[PDB]
């Protein structure tokens, strides 16, 4: 200890790839192989969509925190709060309430746009494969 | 050698990437000044953000004053026929308004922080233009563009 | 008799309307990506 503890962690990281190693073989079956190639194309499509996801969701996340907790000093946990809490924002809900209202309705319309964009992309990707 | 540096720094690809790196610098610095506090006077990196917006306004000003029509109202109108450029003018005006609200004492600091909280929304959605250049992100942005109209009619329903 | 009845009618209506509106979004947004 503590080298055995994070050695077990590295083993527990390795288990991921030692199951993903099955996709190669899954490429011999007449039905599994086209599916595996759909993961193959969907990874690049998903990567560009993650770029779009960061540009939209990160603006909403930083906006939420800016309109939320105003009394947090410089720490690296702020970066954790700007994609940890808005990742579970479904648990959450003068002009005053008007500003969060704009932020909330923007979050809903943005979630609608990106999720339906993503289904449209993954549905179009099925055609070429 | 000087001619080589001059030819490198006047190439449009270099101007593109070089503006983009400074823009990423803007976004990180403005994130820092919105997540961390403000004081009676602005912090140094907030002053950097203010100089970004002010010289951006001057650049938009010569974009007005160096267009092809010669009558000034026509210059302003043709300059305001591009949607992103219209919202650029709108954003510079709210950020200036947020600056005047930020410099005045409490309860105006809070409203200035609200205005700078809306500015990060716009200054990340400004990226969709530049994105529309990459071979894979451009059709995505154009789908978001048409999905505005389609989702709008769905909002009525 | 009316204690539970019309809440159930409203909830079933909200459920079915939510489903048809979501799949309306699905189909209309599958068309849009084809043209672009
Ligand atoms: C402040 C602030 C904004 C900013 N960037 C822009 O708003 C924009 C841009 C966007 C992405 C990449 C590179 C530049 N930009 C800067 C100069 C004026 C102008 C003219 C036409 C098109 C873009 C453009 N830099 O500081």
């Amino acid at each position: 200890q503590p080298f055995r503890s994070d050695g077990r962690v590295i083993y527990c990281v390795n288990i991921i790839y030692w199951y993903i190693r099955l996709l190669d073989i899954f490429g011999v079956n007449k039905y599994l192989g086209p599916y595996v190639m759909m993961i193959g194309k969907m990874m690049i499509d998903m990567m560009y969509f993650v770029i779009i996801m960061l540009v939209v969701l990160m603006s909403f996340g930083v906006a939420r925190q800016a309109i939320l907790f105003p009394n947090e000093e410089p720490s690296w946990k702020l970066a954790k709060n700007i994609f940890y809490m808005p990742y579970w924002m479904i648990y959450g809900e003068t002009g005053a309430w008007i500003v969060p209202a704009i932020m909330a309705c923007y979050l809903l319309v943005a979630n609608i746009l990106l999720v339906n964009l993503l289904i449209a992309v993954f549905n179009n990707t099925f055609f070429e494969v | 050698l000087g001619r080589k540096i001059y030819e490198f720094y006047n190439a449009p690809i270099v101007k593109f990437w070089f503006y983009t790196l400074a823009y990423i610098g803007y976004l990180m610095l403005f994130n820092y000044i919105v997540l961390v506090k403000m004081e009676r006077w602005p912090s140094t990196q907030e002053w950097i953000v203010i100089s970004y917006i002010f010289t951006l306004g001057i650049e938009k000003m010569r974009e007005i004053l160096m267009s092809e029509p010669g009558k000034l109202l026509q210059k302003v109108k043709v300059w305001l026929q591009e949607y992103w450029n219209v919202t650029d003018l709108i954003a510079i005006l709210l950020f200036s308004v947020g600056m005047i609200l930020r410099l005045q004492d409490q309860p105006f600091r809070s409203d200035g922080r609200v205005i700078y909280c809306v500015n990060i929304i716009y200054w990340y959605i400004r990226l969709l233009d530049i994105f529309g250049v990459n071979k894979y992100l451009g059709p995505y942005v154009m789908m978001i563009g048409k999905m505005m109209i389609d989702m709008m009619y769905f909002v009525i329903i």
